């Protein structure tokens, strides 16, 4: 058993979505707390969200969350940053969401043809982004992002995480 | 260690030639260092071009450089360093930290899940905390580095990794805070490597 402590006051949805997708593959416990800590082994912890995601994807090889080849792994690294830096800021949101829209235009999932850390990261980050929620409220969301966002949202794992952690 | 072919896999041919777009006002030292590292290990055809986006690139930037890798750097007015590949089913890869991770992976060295993630974690610290960071945050990063570098010669262990390349490179391009002892030792161990000091003097 790997153990993930979470900030219960502000749940890391990306990490909780990853746990939901690897929990049949690796045994994981999730604990209530006030900060995010993945407890790997006695001298080994990860406290930043993107490292927590990467470790879970690496240890749950059957889940396929880090892609199937080097190019996909690289694309997933690109999106993990994109969410951490561009989608985590409210400055320049219009250009950022437009960029996401363009990448999604020919895609169903961000990378390859299956769910990956890129979807989990970008979706969770979007969900907590106030400018996104405003665009949705104003019926101004870009078509591809709206389509992709809604598709994930409807999925069972996402619904489950939402039920357990959404306020 | 893994050969270049198996690393890239089915499209070794597709990925052998690499294109990077970089902004002359923000040259990516980490990539320059990694270019040097690659050249020591592989037969590399390198080229520099200048997109019409910009004018008057300084000479050092302009002169910054049967093969195994093609490596083309284009100066451009991009908001963020960007790598593109011939396959364009894929997205362009943004951010020197991400490009560096890919390039370092070409050496085919194996890491378990913990160590590979530790390496990634240090790159993120460089990109997300150090580079655009506060003075106070920088001191915290120094403390964390100092602790790790008291336990091994490199940030993630007994071998040099992309953690070292990126974090060292970013540190040069921000320029203040007291440097603790293990960090000082590590800094001079990095700068002692030809790929490192060579690339650094290019930027003069």
């Amino acid at each position: 058993t790997l153990s993930l402590t979470v900030n219960s006051g502000d749940p890391p949805l990306g990490a909780l979505l990853a746990v939901e997708h690897v929990k049949d593959d690796v045994s994981i416990s999730v604990e209530e707390g006030k900060e995010n800590i993945l407890h790997v082994s006695e001298n080994v912890i990860f406290t930043d969200v993107n490292s927590i995601l990467r470790y879970l994807a690496r240890v749950a090889t059957t889940a396929g969350l880090y892609g199937s080849n080097l190019m996909e792994h690289t694309e997933i690294d690109h999106w993990l940053e994109f969410s951490a830096t561009k989608l985590s800021s409210s400055d320049s949101f219009t250009s950022t969401i437009n960029e996401l829209n363009h990448s999604l235009s020919l895609r169903t999932y961000l990378v390859g043809n299956s769910l990956s850390l890129a979807d989990l990261s970008v979706w969770a980050t979007l969900k907590g982004n106030a400018a996104w929620q405003e665009q949705l409220k104003q019926k101004k969301a870009p078509v591809h992002v709206k389509r992709w966002f809604g598709f994930l949202e409807a999925q069972q794992a996402f619904q489950s995480v939402g039920t357990k952690w959404d306020v | 260690a893994l050969d270049l072919n198996s690393v890239l896999g089915k499209d070794y041919g597709a990925l052998k030639d690499i294109v990077i777009n970089a902004n002359p006002a923000s040259p990516p030292l980490s990539l320059l260092v990694l270019h040097r590292l690659l050249c020591e290990h592989f037969r590399v055809l390198s080229t520099v071009h200048t997109h019409d986006s910009v004018k008057s690139v300084p000479e050092n930037l302009l002169k910054c450089f049967d093969y195994q890798l093609g490596f083309t750097l284009i100066w451009k007015n991009v908001p963020k360093t960007q790598m593109k590949f011939s396959i364009q089913t894929m997205c362009p890869i943004e951010g020197e930290g991400n490009i560096a991770r890919f390039l370092f992976s070409l050496f085919g060295q194996k890491h378990n899940a913990v160590n590979a993630t530790l390496i990634d974690s240090w790159v993120d610290i460089a990109i997300f905390q150090l580079k655009e960071g506060s003075s106070k945050e920088k001191a915290a990063v120094f403390r964390s580095m100092n602790s790790a570098l008291g336990k091994s010669p490199w940030l993630a262990g007994n071998e040099l990794t992309v953690a070292d390349v990126v974090l060292w490179s970013v540190l040069q391009q921000i320029g203040s805070v007291t440097v603790p002892a293990n960090v000082q030792r590590w800094m001079r161990s990095c700068e002692n490597l030809a790929p490192f000091n060579t690339a650094l003097k290019l930027l003069k």
